[PDB]
């Protein structure tokens, strides 16, 4: 939109009321743990195969160890974000924060679950150890994650559960409400609700007396854009697109590697076993050896891919540790930052 | 006379059990959306290049149709092949004959197609609310046919939907095809309905259901939209 | 232990190329000088393009993960360079990048490939309980706190 | 050192070793086709189909007296193994220099005008030479000279028109430059190898795509289910489980495929069931130990597998007994991340020291063992919030930590040269 500002060498624009607004930001933390046995997925249960992948040296340890160092590193990005303090603050019994309402944040206290009715609507959005064992009968052999396992590759379940995850926020969420900024910086110093809004409110050169007259207005616009943010995650189908870009970009990558052993790189068949049927080892050996090369470059290229989206979702994973250090556990002086 | 077939021509290119994916294939189909050429007859049947294969269907409801004659010069100089559909089988001679100008069969069977069957090689026997399509084609010394019947509503025209043809039978008949003819029965011998459409190379992309049934398919080399549909391997965009 | 993993890796890269030279790609021999001793060009060239073949794989790897490694320890010298210049060459109001508590001031050592930083902070340590008020009533006029 | 390591993966080896072949006994008529009284020429090569019989092929090659046995998409130690589909027999004779030429992309004009194989082509080529049956001064084998293009694969030309060669035409006519496009082999009992005559004989079948009637002299099996099995079906060799199916093949189906290319479905050749292929039991290893500093204790996990298929899942009693105080016993554990065995559950918790996965950590306790527990997050605590109390405090500490940073790491280099060649001038 066009605009014009009316600059003047004696004029000042000053405000003469406010809004309190709430807004949401999305970040990305950790992957998928993923990993592949290079022997099953290139040569089967062929043992002439297996003796000739011997000859390629150590191809199948680079590999697994690549992906080793991934799935490591995808632990330590979840602890470095959500474990920042070491005590586990309990929820105020009583809620009287001087009008502010945090009912929908917080976890409920008749259901044992962690879980808030954000966090509730925010599990139910993005699509996503168990059909492991199954795949026997003959309508479960339809779906991808079968195929997947009949050919070497694995998913392995994360150290932290959601609930843990859970266990961590709420124990934020109590901190920064009963105690401000000091939890962060050394033991928790209770003070009330309405004294903390004053000083942050001092923080951005605003005196404290504007807040204690206009408390109850102030609470009832906080207490409106909570509800608007949980009525838009309620009724909206689109907001969680840099979670679920993850996952799709994931499973994209695993459905090609399967996809991958049905070329047959210049050999008579792509099926060893059938080249087993039919031909006896010196002109087996032939055809065998191209298989197993364009199987390699096939993982070679997956394993290459995989190291830069971890690079990436690592310096994302940093950022949100900065952010909930300096707009969690303080009052931050950056321009956009939060 | 022209008519257009929408979606018609389509088979199985193997024998192997697919369920709930998609392939692509390359292979000699006949194109959506093409003009095929409408043989009718109110009170002739020339002869017709082959082209790489070609697609014939036929309704009726009286009996008409039975059989076609394949074959290069069609004048004793080299062979030929004859099908034939009698009462209760049917009838595969290569053989080198020497047809009549107007074959056709009488009113009971009256063989008035050829006259001198010479050097012969092959022969072999086995056992408008219809409608009955057919796919021939003659690669490297075979001749492979591929068949569906189901029954047609329809007032004038082929319908909509789709149909995949399965295969009939393979024969060894080793001979060179340039021209074919079509053999019909008249109602009174006096020597003196049916669709035809052309085979090209293309590539399409196949569906099956749960059942293992062609259901859908997408010929890539029709609109961008389609070709879109290829470069994606999905039907939805 | 974070010094001491960068040295590891990479000498451990360096072993692995080195004992690649060892595998015969699918040759009669890894030893390019028995391939010479026992067999004539035209039918030596078979053997030695597998081998050559083998060996240019090896060392792209090689290549290719030592540019990504390196990506990672130039992400880590920016950090440290906002670091001296945020906590040595100032003080930072920042929670948590100079350490935990009130940052005072920072001094840095140096270390094999790295950097070591000393973060000097303030901890508040023995509170007591007290009854406070928002405001205080004087002659119908509310009185704050300045500081 | 101290840690959790993949090591290998377990695979349970199959139990059994059947074969199914259709009940058939009928034998194939190899004397009929090779001691065949007289063979055609090869401008008119015959074909025979052979169907639904048994076949010996290797009384063929080894009581052999033939001269070339060549077979291209198959070897002919595995003929007796197969079945086959849409098996015909071709045979001719030509003369002893031109058996060169029957073979896949080859020039001539046996091959250019007389007889093309495709260069596709699966089968056999049997040749042997026929002096003492095909002699006197014989004129009865006739051949082409004069085409007037190139031949298809497997296509037959039979026809005598007086070829044009210069620009006037012969109409049935022999004159100017106008030929008979057959001529006769001169074969004699008194000519060299090289223009006495040989006896040819070509097969060609399809392999292991759809239904046959053609196989070789082995013995069918019972059909074992529910177990792990080395099974084969009309030639298709694999490993697997069986087990009964709801998928309808239509009649010219025999198997079905996956999307990796997998046979995973099969008709029966004498049931006529469908059954589903499926392979054994496997996973990934993982090995807990402490240091071998410390001890030689280890603990095992099989990873995402219930604990009670694990004596199905590894091999009971194929492996030493060594692998088995790690299949069962009191210290059997079950987490999310698969079952655990040889560590000892306690009710506590603690610091993570070797993690598991899905909140369970291991650590080497007490005399001494190895331990599993769900790990724990910190030290509860509660805030004693009211609406008119503060805490001040009254003292203060001076800390000081350290925090540690990489910054450069190893300048390398490679001569490419020396890494790939040495010092050798042809590499
Ligand atoms: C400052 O803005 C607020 C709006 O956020 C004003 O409050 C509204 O006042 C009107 C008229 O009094 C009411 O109809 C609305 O219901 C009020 N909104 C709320 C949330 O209470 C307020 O009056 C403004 N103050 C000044 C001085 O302009
Ligand atoms: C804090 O906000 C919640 C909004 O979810 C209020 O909860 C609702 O209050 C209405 C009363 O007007 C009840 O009819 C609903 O059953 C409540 N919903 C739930 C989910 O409990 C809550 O009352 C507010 N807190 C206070 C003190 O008013
Ligand atoms: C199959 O038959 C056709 C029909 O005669 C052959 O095509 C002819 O080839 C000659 C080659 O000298 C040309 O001069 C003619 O003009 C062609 N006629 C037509 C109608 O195309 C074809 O060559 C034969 N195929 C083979 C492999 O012999
Ligand atoms: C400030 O007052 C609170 C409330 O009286 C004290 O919290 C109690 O501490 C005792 C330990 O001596 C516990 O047994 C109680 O359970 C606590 N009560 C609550 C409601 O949590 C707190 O200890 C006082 N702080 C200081 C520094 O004396
Ligand atoms: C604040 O804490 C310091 C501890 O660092 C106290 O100093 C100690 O006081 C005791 C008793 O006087 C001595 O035994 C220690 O040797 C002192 N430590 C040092 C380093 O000098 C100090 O007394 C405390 N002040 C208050 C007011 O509580
Ligand atoms: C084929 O029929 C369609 C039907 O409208 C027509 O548009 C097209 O011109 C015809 N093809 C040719 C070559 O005329
Ligand atoms: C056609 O059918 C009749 C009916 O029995 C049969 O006698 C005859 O052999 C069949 N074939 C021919 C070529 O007429
Ligand atoms: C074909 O038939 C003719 C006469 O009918 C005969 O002379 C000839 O030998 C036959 N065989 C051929 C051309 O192979
Ligand atoms: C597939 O087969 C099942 C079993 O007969 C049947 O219930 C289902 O309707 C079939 N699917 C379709 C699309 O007809
Ligand atoms: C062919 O005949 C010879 C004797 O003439 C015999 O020794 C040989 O076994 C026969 N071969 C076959 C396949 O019948
Ligand atoms: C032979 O196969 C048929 C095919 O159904 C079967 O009925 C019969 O029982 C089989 N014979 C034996 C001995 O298994
Ligand atoms: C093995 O462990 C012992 C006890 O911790 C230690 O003293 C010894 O140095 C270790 N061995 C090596 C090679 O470090
Ligand atoms: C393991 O098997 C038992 C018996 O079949 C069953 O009760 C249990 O639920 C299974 N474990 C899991 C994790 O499903
Ligand atoms: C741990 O506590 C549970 C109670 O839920 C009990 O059943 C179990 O026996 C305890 N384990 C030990 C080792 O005492």
């Amino acid at each position: 939109a066009e605009n014009s500002v009316a600059y003047s060498n004696n004029s000042i624009a000053i405000p003469t009321n406010f809004t309190i607004s709430v807004t949401t930001e999305i970040l990305p933390v950790s992957m998928t743990k993923t990993s592949v046995d290079c022997t099953m997925y290139i040569c089967g249960d062929s043992t002439e195969c297996s003796n000739l992948l011997l000859q390629y040296g150590s191809f199948c340890t680079q590999l697994n160890r690549a992906l080793t160092g991934i799935a490591v590193e995808q632990d330590k990005n979840t602890q470095e974000v959500f474990a920042q303090v070491k005590q586990i603050y309990k929820t105020p019994p009583i809620k009287d924060f001087g009008g502010f309402n945090f009912s929908q944040i917080l976890p409920d206290p008749s259901k044992p679950s962690k879980r808030s009715f954000i966090e509730d609507l925010l599990f139910n959005k993005v699509t996503l150890i168990k059909q492991y064992g199954d795949c026997l009968g003959d309508i479960a052999a339809r779906d991808l994650i079968c195929a997947q396992k009949f050919n070497g590759l694995t998913v392995l379940p994360p150290l932290l559960t959601d609930e843990m995850i859970a266990q961590y926020t709420s124990a934020l969420l109590a901190g920064t409400i009963t105690s401000g900024w000091t939890f962060g910086a050394g033991a928790a110093l209770q003070i009330p609700f309405a004294m903390q809004m004053a000083y942050r409110f001092n923080g951005i050169g605003v005196t404290q007396n504007v807040l204690y007259e206009n408390q109850k207005l102030i609470a009832n616009q906080f207490n409106s854009a909570i509800g608007k943010i949980q009525d838009s995650l309620s009724s909206t189908a689109s907001a969680l697109g840099k979670l679920q870009d993850v996952v799709n970009q994931n499973a994209q990558a695993l459905n090609t590697l399967v996809k991958q052993l049905s070329s047959n790189f210049g050999a008579i068949s792509s099926v060893l076993n059938d080249i087993l049927s039919r031909l006896d080892p010196p002109e087996a050996e032939v055809q065998i050896d191209r298989l197993i090369t364009g199987r390699l470059q096939s993982l070679q290229t997956y394993v290459t891919q995989q190291l830069i989206r971890a690079a990436e979702i690592r310096a994302s994973a940093n950022l949100a540790a900065t952010k909930m250090s300096e707009c969690v556990l303080g009052q931050s002086k950056r321009v956009d930052f939060c | 006379a022209y008519t257009n077939s929408f979606t018609r021509g389509v088979y199985y290119p193997d024998k192997v059990f697919r369920s709930s994916v998609l392939h692509s294939t390359q292979d000699l189909f006949l194109p959506f959306f093409s003009n095929v050429t409408w043989f009718h007859a109110i009170h002739d049947n020339p002869v017709l290049p082959f082209n790489d294969g070609v697609y014939f269907a036929s309704t009726e409801k009286s009996n008409i149709i039975r059989g076609w004659i394949f074959g290069t010069t069609l004048d004793s100089k080299t062979q030929s092949l004859l099908i034939v559909n009698n009462a209760t089988n049917v009838v595969i001679k290569v053989c080198e004959f020497q047809f009549c100008n107007d074959p056709f069969l009488g009113v009971e069977s009256e063989f008035r197609v050829y006259s001198s069957a010479n050097n012969c090689t092959f022969e072999y026997v086995s056992q408008f609310k219809n409608l009955r399509e057919f796919v021939f084609k003659n690669i490297d010394g075979y001749f492979k046919i591929y068949s569906k019947h189901t029954p047609i509503n329809l007032v004038r025209d082929l319908p909509q939907g789709f149909s995949a043809l399965e295969p009939l039978v393979d024969l060894p008949i080793g001979i060179n095809i340039t021209r074919f003819q079509t053999l019909l029965a008249l109602h009174r011998s006096y020597l003196t309905a049916y669709y035809v459409g052309y085979l090209q190379p293309r590539t399409f992309l196949l569906k099956y259901n749960e059942n293992g049934t062609i259901t859908d398919a997408v010929d890539c080399a029709l609109d961008p939209l389609s070709e879109t549909k290829c470069t994606l391997k999905s039907f939805t965009v | 232990g974070k010094l001491q993993d960068v040295v590891n890796q990479n000498a451990q890269a360096l072993n692995t190329l080195v004992k690649q030279l060892s595998s015969n790609f699918g040759a009669i021999s890894s030893v390019l000088n028995d391939i010479l001793s026992r067999l004539d060009p035209p039918e030596a060239e078979v053997q030695i393009d597998r081998l050559i073949t083998g060996r240019l794989q090896s060392l792209q790897t090689y290549v290719t993960q030592q540019l990504i490694r390196a990506a990672e320890i130039r992400a880590s010298a920016n950090l440290a360079a906002t670091k001296m210049s945020e906590c040595v060459l100032g003080q930072s109001k920042r929670v948590d990048f100079c350490g935990k508590g009130y940052h005072l001031m920072s001094f840095p050592q140096s270390a094999p490939h790295g950097v070591v930083f000393l973060h000097v902070t303030y901890v508040p340590a023995q509170e007591k309980n007290f009854t406070t008020a928002p405001a205080i009533c004087h002659d119908g006029k509310a009185h704050f706190p300045r500081e | 050192e101290k840690g959790i390591y993949q090591t290998s993966n377990f695979r349970v080896q199959p139990t059994e070793s059947i074969v199914r072949f259709p009940n058939i006994t009928n034998l194939c008529p190899f004397g009929e086709v090779f001691n065949a009284t007289r063979f055609a020429s090869v401008y008119a090569w015959n074909r025979k189909r052979i169907s639904n019989c048994v076949a010996d092929y290797s009384v063929l090659y080894n009581s052999a007296s033939f001269s070339t046995f060549k077979c291209y998409g198959v070897s002919p130690t595995k003929l007796n193994d197969l079945c086959f589909t849409n098996v015909y027999a071709d045979s001719f004779v030509i003369r002893g220099d031109e058996v060169r030429q029957i073979a896949p992309g080859q020039t001539g004009k046996i091959a250019d005008y007389n007889y093309k194989l495709p260069d596709d082509f699966t089968g056999c080529v049997i040749a042997w030479n026929s002096n003492n049956l095909d002699s006197k001064g014989n004129y009865n084998y006739l051949y082409r000279l004069f085409r007037k293009s190139n031949l298809k694969p497997f296509e037959r030309d039979i026809s005598t028109e007086i070829y044009q060669a210069g620009s006037t035409p012969c109409n049935g006519v022999e004159g100017f430059n106008c030929y008979f496009p057959l001529q006769s082999y001169g074969f004699q009992p008194t000519n060299g190898v090289g223009y006495q005559p040989y006896r040819v004989v070509v097969l060609s079948f399809e392999l292991l795509h759809a239904p046959a009637t053609v196989c070789g002299p082995k013995k069918s099996t019972n059909l074992v289910k529910n177990k792990c099995v080395n099974f084969n079906f009309n030639g298709l060799t694999g490993t697997g489980v069986l087990t009964e199916s709801n998928k309808k093949f239509l009649p010219f189906q025999q198997f079905g495929r996956d999307i990796a290319d997998t046979t995973d479905a099969v008709r029966d050749p004498q049931t006529l069931e469908i059954l589903d292929i499926t392979p054994c039991s496997f996973g990934g290893v993982s090995v807990i130990t402490p240091g071998t500093n410390t001890s030689n204790q280890v603990a095992v996990l099989y990873q995402d597998v219930n604990c009670t298929e694990v004596p199905v899942a590894i091999h009971a009693d194929q492996l030493t007994p060594t692998w088995r105080v790690y299949s069962t016993g009191s210290n059997v554990f079950q987490t999310r991340a698969g079952c655990l065995i040889g560590a000892e559950h306690v009710n506590n918790s603690y610091e993570c020291d070797i993690p598991i996965g899905a909140g369970i950590c291991a650590s080497y306790q007490t005399s001494q063992s190895i331990i599993a527990y769900t790990m724990s997050l910190g030290a509860e605590n509660s805030v004693a919030y009211s609406n008119n109390s503060i805490a001040i405090p009254t003292n203060f500490t001076i800390s000081v930590t350290t925090e540690i940073l990489p910054v450069s790491m190893t300048k390398t280099s490679v001569d490419c040269t020396m890494y790939i060649c040495g010092d050798s001038t042809e590499c």
